[PDB]
């Protein structure tokens, strides 16, 4: 017989669920959380020098734009997928139905 | 010529990455060591500062009354905690029904009397053999009656 | 010992951990003043935010340190001495001795005994003329050392500007109005500073491969100001 009698002391320690880490993908418009940094985008190959101490890249604007991969020490550039308007060329409907 | 309406590209799938997990339980070994006491003093260590790894407890040597008197045991594989208390002891099986929080019975207040409050669950199996003498443990004791 | 000397510009360190590449970051942080006033020496010294520590003694006496309420065996205490095989770091309480001072070994010199012990860490010595700095940051209960090794010759307080790195934020949260150094065994060459750190802003100049390489202060005088108020180094007639 053998107890698990737990006990959290307001900052929780090390002792935690177990991280269900998954494959890696790349050039594919994806959702991503990097250790708790949501987001979606396009993952590419870096050319950054981050310090051995930095995790994230912040813009001017402060908008993440480069973060390391926690498994493997690897700095990845990130980009927004694609979007933008749409227009309609048309002559009147009077002439024709073809856009 | 009209600007009508936006387009976007959808997500293709889902992912999410974390280190490496390492960091294991020095406390497995409490697990499944017929010396891991008798009754009364229990292994001091406590589950700390490692990984919250229940998923073995479950799958681990066939348990006869487990009890979980908190959470339920599906969630907690994930559920993050400080420090773990493990209490290594040997009784009978109906002490082991016995055993609850703020419950009498033999070992449950005359041994080691289970927290009121008791923020844990016990896991328990049968023995036998393990640590059984084969004239009868004698060696191990327990108190048939407690002054309170 | 008991003199002053100015601070000039000193005592910067990373706020954070996020990568910066030729831009101009202004933040708000607990620094130390440009051109302060420090305390040279040559012990009561109370902990009110955050102090500057900046020894280049060539021995390794003045490594150690205390921290806590009432710095004895009845609150918790902190101890982080830094020898030649490994930094030992307990939170727990510790009867003061009546000096702090080492015997040579590390138990009755400096206190009286050991007991009703918690969380111990251990890591690399910190060791790797030398001048070592440190920032003992304590917001919120993750306890900062900030530190950074320039073993470059200098004087006893020389020019220029460098950047301290973190080193860890262990789960603390004790109560730490008062502070103390340690030594190990007046009248000696207990070449050390203390700086009180302090609110500020600052205007922080990271160069393309991402280190901190100029900062101005944003109180210090009207061109400071100017130059934080447009956001750059240089400023035109007007
Ligand atoms: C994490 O595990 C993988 C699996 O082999 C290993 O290649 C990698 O080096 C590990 N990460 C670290 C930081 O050791
Ligand atoms: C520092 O403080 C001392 C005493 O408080 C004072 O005499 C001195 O003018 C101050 N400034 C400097 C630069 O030492
Ligand atoms: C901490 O200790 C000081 C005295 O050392 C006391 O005045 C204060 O109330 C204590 N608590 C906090 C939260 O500062
Ligand atoms: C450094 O200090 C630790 C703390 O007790 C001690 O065990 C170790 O022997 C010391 N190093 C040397 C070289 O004595
Ligand atoms: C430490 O814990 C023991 C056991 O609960 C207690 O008796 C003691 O007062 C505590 N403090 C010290 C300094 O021993
Ligand atoms: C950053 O990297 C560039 C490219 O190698 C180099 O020219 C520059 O000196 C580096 N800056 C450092 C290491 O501070």
């Amino acid at each position: 017989v053998v107890v698990l009698s737990f006990e959290l002391l307001h900052a929780p320690a090390t002792v935690c669920g177990p991280k269900k880490s998954t494959n890696l993908v790349k050039n594919k418009c994806v959702n991503f959380n990097f250790n708790g940094l949501t987001g979606t985008g396009v993952l590419t190959k870096s050319n950054k020098k981050f310090l051995p101490f930095q995790q994230f890249g912040r813009d001017i604007v402060d908008t993440t734009d480069a973060v390391r991969d926690p498994q493997t020490l690897e700095i990845l550039d990130i980009t927004p997928c694609s979007f933008g308007g749409v227009s309609v060329i048309t002559p009147g409907t009077n002439t024709s139905n073809q856009v | 010529i009209y600007q009508t309406s936006n387009f976007r590209v959808q997500p293709t799938e889902s992912i999410v990455r974390f280190p490496n997990v390492t960091n294991l339980c020095p406390f497995h070994e409490v697990f499944n060591a017929t010396r891991f006491a008798s009754v009364y003093a229990w292994n001091r260590t406590r589950i700390s500062n490692c990984v919250a790894d229940y998923s073995v407890l479950y799958n681990f040597a066939p348990f006869f009354a487990f009890k979980c008197y908190g959470v339920s045991p599906t969630k907690l594989n994930d559920l993050c905690f400080t420090n773990v208390y493990a209490d290594s002891f040997v009784i009978k099986g109906n002490e082991v029904s016995q055993i609850a929080p703020g419950q009498t019975g033999n070992i449950a207040d005359y041994n080691y009397k289970l927290p009121d409050d008791f923020t844990g669950c016990v896991i328990a199996w049968n023995s036998n053999k393990l640590d059984s003498k084969h004239s009868g443990n004698y060696d191990y004791w327990y108190r048939l009656f407690r002054k309170s | 010992t008991q003199s002053y000397t100015n601070s000039f510009t000193r005592g910067v360190y990373y706020p954070d951990k996020v990568f910066r590449s030729s831009v101009l970051h202004l933040t708000q942080d607990l620094f130390l003043p440009f051109f302060s006033n420090v305390t040279w020496f040559h012990p009561v010294l109370p902990f009110n935010d955050g102090v500057y520590f900046a020894s280049t003694e060539k021995s390794n006496i003045i490594r150690g340190w205390i921290f806590g309420t009432t710095l004895d065996s009845k609150t918790q205490s902190l101890l982080i001495v830094n020898n030649a095989t490994n930094v030992f770091i307990k939170v727990c309480e510790f009867q003061f001795c009546n000096d702090p001072f080492l015997d040579v070994e590390s138990e009755s010199g400096v206190y009286s005994s050991a007991n009703n012990c918690t969380f111990e860490y251990v890591s690399q010595p910190f060791l790797m003329k030398n001048l070592r700095e440190f920032v003992f940051k304590n917001i919120d209960g993750y306890f900062k050392i900030y530190s950074k090794h320039t073993p470059i010759i200098g004087r006893d307080f020389p020019q220029g500007f460098s950047a301290l790195e973190p080193l860890v934020d262990l789960p603390i949260g004790i109560n730490i109005t008062r502070f103390q150094t340690l030594l190990a065994l007046t009248a000696g060459a207990a070449d050390y500073y203390v700086g009180y750190l302090q609110p500020r802003t600052f205007l922080l100049k990271y160069n393309e491969n991402g280190t901190i390489t100029d900062a101005v202060d944003c109180a210090l005088d009207p061109l400071s100001e100017t130059k934080c108020t447009l956001k750059s180094f240089t400023v035109e007639k007007g």
